[PDB]
């Protein structure tokens, strides 16, 4: 059953029914952001309303604001953070009516893609296909040696389901962050075009030519790992046939073998964007140089 | 290798915190849990006729 | 009437079913009398609905401490009310404890009776014992 | 290096010079789990313009909006998500002039949340302690290894 069992109609419904809203101005969202670090200096993953009243002081303080209702602001702003979602609230009986905050799975990944200095990297990349890949070939190993359902469910499915399904879904992340770096390159061809587009085709080229190299490589690492993936996942897919073939499975490895193709399509894909962009900057610098 | 005593200090830390988590939770839990069972107990229980 | 008539407050209501409970409550009969404000408070967020309650307090409050420290000092502003009515007394020497008297049966007069709400209500305001706001 | 480089004060500093905001009213959040859904059905995760149109028109549809106007309104999100970082855009001129929106890292988290069922699993923990505690242990081996 398809991870999103709702159709767009019932889902824009469902939304719209439960009023879901996300409004995180600049103070706001710096205050998520001191909040996401306070948090990660701490043994414990909790923060008490007071150390909360303090941070947001702190931020009031960086954008030189008044210092009249800090505590009613600080107040509206933690008020604000738990009903978006963004920071649980525990009442206990036992800690004197002290609340206790710890912020929501929503709130981290926000923080985190503003705080958390991710860079694509083809060693992590290397890694998750090297990790990967053991894990599909203990599947594959695991389904040729047949068992019952519950031999299939805990050494086929929970593996898939849980593990190799997860790292693809950061790998598609990581193809994702290199989306957005390359177009900060753009950002910066079109940036150093603008100030000295003489003295900028120089370090173009470089930039188009290392971003050109950084895609070839990614490719070349998805490529040689892609086939021996794939051909682990038509194991497990052959095994369940021959085994019944449980459809839970069958659609899981189909699911997979689709967000692998995915992986592998995006990387020509960019590749294909990228040589046009380069393309395009060839022949302007050409324009502008004749 | 300052990079790797680090890199270990850290994990170290988040495991602290993976394991404290689970314990308050049900410190927590343990308190509504007998909060709820007085409260159904008495609502019950005391009013006899 | 020669006499001015007036009204308690919709939180004046709210604290003063809460304190008839506890005088029924066998439970807490063991205390002979004495309770704290803070049982009182626990009581009543026990059972009437905390976050809208918090409304009248503040129309923005959301479970924030230093609106339930404002909620708390006024259920004590009320309950000092209260024992001006002669509803409750403060102990001789300590003001964080209190007795109940049987004047706060008053509270439960929209109930004593099994039948209708809207015709016990009706009653009553023809009585002129209570008005609707 | 801490994972977070900078101090709360530089960090409230940098996020004030780059002015960084996050506004999702109920139709934008609806019209990002929308393109969310969609993409996953894609063979290609790419998006093009005439597809985020129609999926923002079946939005305004479920908010009961007047179809006026919907294109430009459509374009106003699409450009307010690009402008947020939710959404990447790409112009190749081998597109025919066809513009193609991929989700960010950002829009996928947010978009994640609240249309993923996501229930906690003993197992999946369980799965996940074992690869750790294999990973450790290889990392544990080599380190005694030396090198």
């Amino acid at each position: 059953m398809s991870e999103y069992s709702q159709t767009v109609p019932e889902l824009v419904s469902w939304a719209r029914k439960n009023d879901f809203s996300i409004s995180l101005p600049v103070e706001r969202l710096a205050f998520l952001m001191a909040i996401a670090v306070l948090n990660s200096e701490r043994l414990d993953g909790e923060m008490s309303e007071g150390e909360l009243i303090d941070a947001f002081r702190e931020v009031c303080k960086g954008f030189e604001q008044t210092a009249e209702s800090v505590a009613v602001r600080a107040n509206n702003a933690i008020n604000d953070m738990v009903r978006q979602k963004l920071l649980n609230r525990f009442t206990s009986e036992l800690a004197d009516g002290n609340a206790i905050y710890r912020l929501t799975p929503l709130g981290i990944s926000i923080s985190d893609y503003y705080i958390r200095q991710r860079e694509f990297s083809t060693l992590r990349l290397s890694m998750q296909l090297s990790i990967v890949a053991n894990e599909l070939h203990r599947a594959a190993e695991a389904a040729e040696e047949g068992g019952d359902e519950f031999h299939w469910h805990r050494n086929v499915f929970a593996p898939l389901k849980y593990s190799v399904a997860e790292i693809f879904d950061s790998i598609d992340m990581s193809q994702r962050l290199m989306d957005e770096q390359q177009n900060f390159v753009k950002e910066d061809i079109a940036a150093l075009l603008n100030q000295d587009w003489q003295a900028a085709i120089a370090n173009c080229e470089q930039l188009l030519s290392e971003t050109s190299g950084t895609l070839r490589e990614l490719q070349d690492t998805l490529e040689a790992a892609g086939d021996k993936l794939q051909a682990n996942l038509l194991r497990i897919q052959d095994a369940n046939m021959g085994s019944g073939g449980s459809e839970l499975v069958d659609k899981l490895v189909f699911d997979l073998q689709s967000k692998l193709d995915r992986i592998i399509s995006w990387g020509q894909q960019a590749i294909d964007l990228w040589i046009g962009y380069d393309r395009h900057v060839h022949k302007f610098i050409r324009t502008a140089i004749d | 290798s300052e990079l790797v005593d680090k890199l270990v200090f850290d994990l170290q830390s988040k495991l602290d915190r993976i394991i404290s988590w689970g314990q308050q939770a049900i410190d927590l839990w343990i308190g509504y849990d007998r909060h709820v069972h007085k409260f159904i107990r008495t609502a019950i229980d005391m009013d006899k006729n | 009437t020669l006499i001015p008539r007036s009204v308690l407050s919709e939180l004046d209501m709210m604290v003063g079913k809460i304190l008839c409970y506890l005088y029924l409550s066998p439970e807490r009969l063991a205390n002979q009398g004495i309770f704290t404000s803070q049982e009182l408070y626990e009581e009543l967020i026990s059972l009437a609905d905390e976050g809208k309650l918090m409304k009248f307090v503040n129309q923005r409050s959301s479970g924030s401490d230093l609106d339930k420290q404002k909620l708390q000092e006024k259920v004590r502003t009320t309950l000092n009310r209260l024992r001006r009515l002669g509803m409750v007394y403060f102990l001789p020497n300590n003001n964080n404890k209190f007795t109940i008297t049987e004047a706060v049966f008053r509270f439960g007069a929209d109930v004593r009776s099994g039948d209708d709400p809207r015709e016990i209500q009706l009653r009553m305001i023809r009585d002129g014992e209570a008005m609707p706001v």
